[PDB]
């Protein structure tokens, strides 16, 4: 279960990467402050 | 009616300022969805305080939804000090409101284990 | 792995919120009700 948690750590720090270009990314017209 | 329920829920403050606009028909602002939960009752529940902080300059009165709850016990079972601390420098007379079964917030906030809260 | 997990819950709240800025800037129109 060691290893289970290293892998889902290793998943998670991917994921957050992919969110933060995602914001970096879009489109923002209305809700511009 | 259904525009604003979802821009309160959701923190879209600018789409909250276009509608909430020619401020004369309060019916809008105090009317709640089918649970009974006007828009500041979701503002609070999802913990956007700006959203309530603009709500309540235009007055939301407090009222109570389906169970007795009211913004406080939604922003305390959620744990967000900062929309609690933007509530209670208002009516004041809030925080010892009473739901179906006689919770407070402080009941909600404690069962959830929020010590700030 | 207590220390480990910790670590996971803290990025996972700050992914959280990164989640719920997204909901609140985006752009709805077609969608819209």
């Amino acid at each position: 279960q060691k290893y289970r948690l290293k892998d889902l750590t290793f998943l998670l720090e991917k994921q957050h990467e992919l969110i933060k270009l995602i914001i970096q990314k879009m489109e923002i017209i209305s809700e511009t402050e | 009616k259904s525009p604003l329920h979802f821009a309160a829920s959701y923190g879209r403050i600018n789409t909250c300022q276009r509608l909430l606009q020619d401020i004369s028909d309060t019916r809008l602002l105090n009317e709640g969805d089918l649970h009974g939960m006007t828009p500041l009752h979701l503002a609070a529940k999802n913990g956007h305080d700006k959203v309530v902080q603009l709500l309540l300059k235009k007055g939301a009165l407090f009222l109570s939804d389906h169970n007795g709850w009211t913004a406080l016990h939604h922003a305390s079972m959620g744990g967000y000090t900062q929309t609690m601390k933007v509530i209670l420098d208002t009516n004041l007379k809030c925080t010892d409101r009473l739901d179906e079964d006689g919770n407070t917030a402080l009941h909600f906030a404690a069962r959830e284990g929020h010590a700030k809260a």
